[PDB]
RNA sequence: UAGCGGCGAGCGAACGGGGAGCAGCCCAGAGCCUGAAUCAGUGUGUGUGUUAGUGGAAGCGUCUGGAAAGGCGCGCGAUACAGGGUGACAGCCCCGUACACAAAAAUGCACAUGCUGUGAGCUCGAUGAGUAGGGCGGGACACGUGGUAUCCUGUCUGAAUAUGGGGGGACCAUCCUCCAAGGCUAAAUACUCCUGACUGACCGAUAGUGAACCAGUACCGUGAGGGAAAGGCGAAAAGAACCCCGGCGAGGGGAGUGAAAAAGAACCUGAAACCGUGUACGUACAAGCAGUGGGAGCACGCUUAGGCGUGUGACUGCGUACCUUUUGUAUAAUGGGUCAGCGACUUAUAUUCUGUAGCAAGGUUAACCGAAUAGGGGAGCCGAAGGGAAA
RNA sequence: GGUUCUCCCCGAAAGCUAUUUAGGUAGCGCCUCGUGAAUUC
């Protein structure tokens, strides 16, 4: 019963990048999600003599709180809450404000 | 004396002694302190208060509220359905924000409606304490509630 | 080891009823070392 | 409390009443009649609960700021604002609450049916023998075998059923009940080492518990007993690529990242005391636990002449330092190295005395019960016949 | 040894008395807070 899932179109509600849309890549058990292209962090990658020698500065994605993003409605062009309803015995997600199935 | 109404303007008869006595500052304070001490759990600070002293304090507080027109007597105060909006609307039109709905009999619809609101509190005549009466900005009674208050005060 | 566990060991107290009360306090206060060996 | 004790301090009962959150059974039973009434144990099915879960309405935006839970204007919600976490103080961006549903296993409280079940009503009888008392030999009941009651009675012996015994707040007497070996009796009340929910005029790392994390620890002792210090990680680890110096280190300086870098693995804020640098003033002829005041000279900002104030301040005058302990503490008589944190409650339970406040010749109830502080309840403690030594 | 911070007004004694039984029982003029209070001293 998680509102945010593996493949979801979400929009940032708060933070330095509020309002930019994106797709969630994965969700952490600590109530955090990773969405590509918004929370860029410049990590100084220490060089290693192993098979991989990227070194330099890497542009990674930093996880953000689940509550900081909402599913994009994609029809009203604004963030909307999502709830659960039982249909033919299968639990599904649905928007609000003219709620329609995903 | 005579308690003026605002909707029906119907005369009410109440004993002068129990609603027109002077304001005993010292007695009221001691009862309030005693009530606050009884609220603790000391995890006992409870203090004995004489029945006459407790009753005398309530009469003084009731008299003071009437003088400062913080007490309003109305007819039955009920809500057709258990919805907070109905109670909120019925108070906004009356221009009441911090009120104590003291009713003659506990009604589930009214009780549920006021349970969410924090500035609005609903109680029965039996369930009244000096601290709540003073704390709440306004108190609205019912005719039946006043009548039962008269007799048990005596 | 030789003359240490035969008189100050675990079985040296369970052989009588008086030594049973000695090992009873080790159960309530379970240290890292129960008995010497 | 009525009693008991060199009537020294202490220890220490009952009936009635105010409060019912008690429910009073079976056997000595022959005979006419049994799978009865009242119930328990062991299975299945239905209905109602407990122990794991799911669905569950309700805030869109703008200014300032890197980032908004707060501010201004317009609304929804409210049986639901109990609490905490979600970049700053969040009903409505998440996790928890009304309302509406499910039973493959197990358990508990009323009810269909079945097998084994110590077993009723009516009539005809009964109401408990190695005992009490007495004799010989011991101990424990405060009492040494006393003026001595009551409780227990090995071995050797031995009665009765209103012709014998106890009780009615205990001389003798009367009437009723009772008069020796049977078998049972729930819950509340006691107690808090473990779980879930809920609560607070208790506390926040020298507090609280030995112990908030790898505390029943490191370490010590033959064993046992006893017994320390230590998180203030950041919102997110963005926890230094490259270059220079050096010892292919430690440590430090740049750049980059971030709102902030004297917060850089001693890591939010960083005091007093101890130990340094730079500037200004005084001291190398000064008076021995000398500080304030008066006075001269000099320095960084008085200031459209104004020795106005502070720190420093040669020299002068006044004064036998301070605390504890004492018939005195200026003493060859004695005590503390300083700073920070911590530290030796006047409570609970009787009586007595004082102050404050409500009906005015009903001033007061405790426990329990209660829509859990009000209402209801007076069996006690403290008072209401003074004057009169007392009556 | 120790009755702990601050603060305003006021504030009992030396070698003594009765005199036993000793590191103590009755008891100290003058002085304090409250009350009573007559030109009493």
């Amino acid at each position: 019963a998680a509102k945010i899932r593996r493949d979801d179109e979400v929009i940032v509600l708060t933070g330095k990048d509020k309002g930019k849309r994106g797709k969630v890549k994965n969700v952490l058990s600590s109530g955090k999600v990773i969405v590509e292209g918004i929370n860029l962090v410049k990590k100084h990658q220490k060089p290693v003599p192993a098979l991989n020698q990227p070194g330099g500065i890497v542009e990674k994605e930093a996880a953000i709180q689940v509550s900081n993003v909402a599913i994009f409605n994609a029809a009203t062009g604004k963030a909307d809450r999502v709830g659960f309803r039982f249909e033919d015995g299968k639990k599904v997600r649905f928007f609000k404000s003219n709620s329609e199935t995903i | 004396m005579e308690l003026v109404l605002k909707d029906a303007q119907s005369a009410l008869t109440v004993s002068e002694t129990t609603f027109g006595r002077d304001f005993n500052e010292a007695l009221v304070h001691q009862v309030v302190v005693a009530y606050a001490a009884g609220a603790r759990q000391g995890t006992d600070h409870s203090q004995k208060v004489n029945k006459k002293m407790y009753r005398g304090a309530l009469k003084s507080i009731l008299s003071e509220l009437v003088r400062q027109d913080r007490l309003i007597v109305v007819e039955k105060f009920s809500v057709e359905a258990p919805k907070t909006k109905l109670l909120a609307q019925k108070l906004k039109d009356m221009a009441l924000e911090d009120v104590l709905i003291i009713t003659g009999e506990l009604d589930e619809n009214l009780f549920l409606a006021a349970r969410n609101l924090h500035k609005v509190d609903v109680r029965d005549a039996t369930g009244i304490d000096p601290v709540s009466l003073i704390a709440f900005d306004k108190v609205v009674m019912t005719a039946d509630a006043v009548k039962q208050v008269e007799e048990m005060l005596a | 080891v030789l003359k240490r566990n035969r008189s100050h060991g675990f079985r040296a107290r369970m052989a009588t009823k008086n030594g049973r009360q000695v090992l009873a306090r080790r159960r309530a206060k379970g240290r890292a070392r129960l008995t010497v060996s």
